[PDB]
């Protein structure tokens, strides 16, 4: 009823939910996409696809089980979902996915097969899903050189050259007890998993920390993929944002929530109290946008992301678009503030308060290794009620007036204008 | 300028008025018959400014039929102006035929408009 | 060879010296440009209107 959190060697975390009538457990670790290097990169997805082998989904699904996982920047999953009852199923699964097997799933056939598996998954997504490639790229481009800029899914380069070995130092190094934290959510009770779980021994690496590193570091700059024979530009465009557990946490993604999301084909969407929607609805500037604010360990991106067969007004969008958050810092009245609010809290409870017990493990996870603990939506709330006109105006006088953008394209960007025109729509002009 | 929802506010008072009704309508009469729009076979809605959201909102919604027949009452007098001539008496619009067919899309459209102002300005009290 | 590998702009990049002296150097030249030129502008301008005030030869206190 409040989220449990124990310690006996292995940090177990749980939330029980009476409305469920499933349950997930699993194994979430504090290493991602941002602990590999741009040689390696790739290597976390290929352990999340051999995981989900047919192989080790058969053996599941013969128990009743079904596997997820899910390879983020700063953080991994492996989760297995069952009935209620068979909780205790789930377990023996992971336990000897973790610590039993090892030469069964890293086999020639299977890596192989896998691997070949992923390389053309990876191809796929570079060369047809353009929303997601080009924030792919803003990342890239924003954070270059640092952690934070490889890719999930990591690169086809790397990948070709991956090697049953770097698989293995990878595991070797990040899948740790000191780096983990195993999971429980639906229908299931704490005392039932830490017991489950306090019922084997060994250890498996104990003591080991994993590998450090250097931090993450945002660059004005930009990435331009352009393809003239796509119908649209596909545009992502931010500036470096907040970090999980900053002090403006909340108030950066009120602030998104000012401007939210559009489609332009849907009726009702095409009605909602954002002042940008005036100025780009009378020559149909966009077909959709959708305004962010990325939080991770190290560091954040805050901006948006639009897609438009409008090719030759690109830059009245993009002006119109960063005129709107210019005024962040100037005008924004009480009532968008207010808007802003309402939507947020809806917006984190259907996140949170999802029917799914995956999210909820993954969530769960994700907060307890960063900070410990899980932060309720009855504490977020309440610290969203409190943001006030000043306090969004004072968060966007540092981190968007006057300030570096980072900007990924790809389709007909023709009509987008160089950096520093856009550059110089991050301010207006005063007395 | 002055919008029809004021037009019509400040004009169903006096209709609705047995004392301003008898008083007013028969100078409006007098008014709309010395104008002379109707000798050159147009409707009063035929004269409203179009150039401006609400008329293009209002002429965009009128149905098929009647904008076709707003088209050649236009044409019609342009033709006739430009031999400096009114139409044949048989051929003007009579008072009967002079409605305000256009008037309730424009309403519409304005009532639309003065509500999106006011959502656009809505002030929260707390 | 793949677009996420970002070119090396080392060269040209600053240091972790300080993230506003690009800025403050940048600012202060255009700055600097803004009040020479409107000061060039004033006097130019004065320059013009003083050239119709009366005349050396047309002062004739008699
Ligand atoms: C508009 C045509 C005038 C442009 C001619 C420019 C050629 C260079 C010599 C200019 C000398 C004339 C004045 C002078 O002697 O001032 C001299 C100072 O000149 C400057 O500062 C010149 C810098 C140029 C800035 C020009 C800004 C552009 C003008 C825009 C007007 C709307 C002497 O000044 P003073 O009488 O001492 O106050
Ligand atoms: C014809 C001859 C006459 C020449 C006269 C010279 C004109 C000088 C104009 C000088 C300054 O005009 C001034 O420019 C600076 C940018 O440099 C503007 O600044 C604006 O952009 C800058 C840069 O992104 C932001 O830091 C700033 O917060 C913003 O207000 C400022 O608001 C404007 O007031």
């Amino acid at each position: 009823a409040e989220v449990t959190q124990l310690s006996n060697g292995i940090v177990v975390a749980t939330e029980h939910n009476p409305s469920a009538h499933t349950a997930s457990v699993g194994v979430v670790f504090g290493s991602g996409a941002a602990n590999e290097n741009p040689y390696n990169n790739g290597v976390s997805n290929l352990w999340k696809n051999i995981f989900l082998s047919k192989e080790n989904s058969a053996v599941a699904a013969k128990e009743g089980l079904a596997l997820s996982s899910n390879i983020s920047r700063d953080f991994q999953s492996y989760i297995v979902s069952s009935l209620p009852g068979s909780t205790d199923k789930s377990l023996d699964f992971l336990n000897q996915s973790f610590i039993q097997q090892k030469a069964n799933l890293l086999s020639s056939s299977n890596f192989e097969a896998t691997k070949k598996s992923v390389l053309k998954q990876v191809q796929d997504f570079e060369d047809n899903d353009h929303p997601n490639r080009v924030l792919e790229h803003l990342h890239s481009t924003a954070f270059q050189n640092t952690p934070l800029s490889l890719p999930t899914r990591g690169t086809l380069e790397s990948l070709e050259n991956l090697v049953v070995a770097d698989l293995e130092s990878f595991a070797n190094n990040h899948f740790l007890n000191s780096n983990a934290v195993v999971v429980g959510t639906g229908n299931i009770k704490h005392e039932d998993l830490v017991n489950s779980i306090e019922s084997k021994n060994l250890s498996l690496q104990t003591g080991t920390k994993p590998v450090l590193k250097k931090k993450a570091a945002f660059l004005g700059s930009e990435v331009r993929l352009r393809d003239d024979t796509l119908p649209k530009a596909w545009i992502s465009l931010a500036v470096e944002g907040e970090p999980v557990n900053s002090p403006n946490y909340f108030v950066a993604k009120l602030a998104a929530q000012i401007f939210g999301s559009y489609n332009a084909f849907e009726p009702a969407s095409r009605l909602q109290g954002i002042k940008l929607l005036d100025n780009i609805q009378e020559y149909q500037l966009c077909d959709n946008f959708n305004h962010f604010s990325l939080s991770y360990k190290d560091s954040g991106l805050w901006g948006f992301s639009t897609a438009t067969r409008n090719v030759t007004m690109i830059d009245d969008l993009i002006h119109f678009t960063l005129k709107q958050w210019n005024r962040l810092t100037i005008s924004v009245t009480d009532t968008e503030v207010e808007r802003a609010k309402s939507l947020l809290k809806l917006q984190l409870g259907q996140l949170y308060e999802s029917g799914n017990p995956v999210n909820d493990a993954n969530l769960l996870g994700a907060e307890v290794l960063i900070k410990g603990s899980k932060l309720s939506l009855g504490e977020a709330f309440k610290k969203i009620d409190a943001i006030t006109v000043k306090d969004v105006k004072a968060w966007a006088g540092k981190r968007l007036w006057d300030q570096d953008i980072a900007i990924a394209g790809t389709g007909q960007i023709e009509g987008l204008l160089d950096y520093m025109r856009i550059r110089s729509d991050m301010s207006m002009m005063r007395w | 300028p002055q919008s029809f929802t004021s037009i019509a506010r400040i004009g169903d008072y006096i209709l609705k008025s047995p004392v301003l009704s008898k008083l007013c309508v028969p100078v409006a009469n007098q008014f709309i018959n010395l104008a002379g729009y109707k000798k050159l076979g147009l409707k009063f809605d035929d004269l409203i400014a179009e150039e401006n959201p609400i008329m293009q909102t209002a002429l965009r919604r009128l149905p098929e039929d009647e904008s076709y027949a707003r088209a050649y009452r236009i044409i019609r007098a342009h033709q006739t102006e430009l031999t400096h001539h009114l139409l044949p008496r048989n051929e003007w619009i009579k008072a009967q035929e002079d409605v305000p067919y256009l008037l309730p899309y424009i309403l519409e459209a304005e009532a639309a408009a003065k509500e999106k102002d006011e959502l656009d300005n809505i002030e929260v009290s707390k | 060879k793949s677009t996420y590998r970002t070119p090396n702009f080392d060269d040209v990049l600053k240091e972790n010296n300080d993230a506003d002296k690009g800025r403050s150097y940048a600012y202060f030249m255009v700055g600097a440009m803004g009040l020479l030129s409107s000061a060039g502008a004033k006097s130019t301008v004065e320059t013009f209107i003083s050239s119709m005030t009366a005349t050396a030869d047309v002062l004739a206190m008699a």
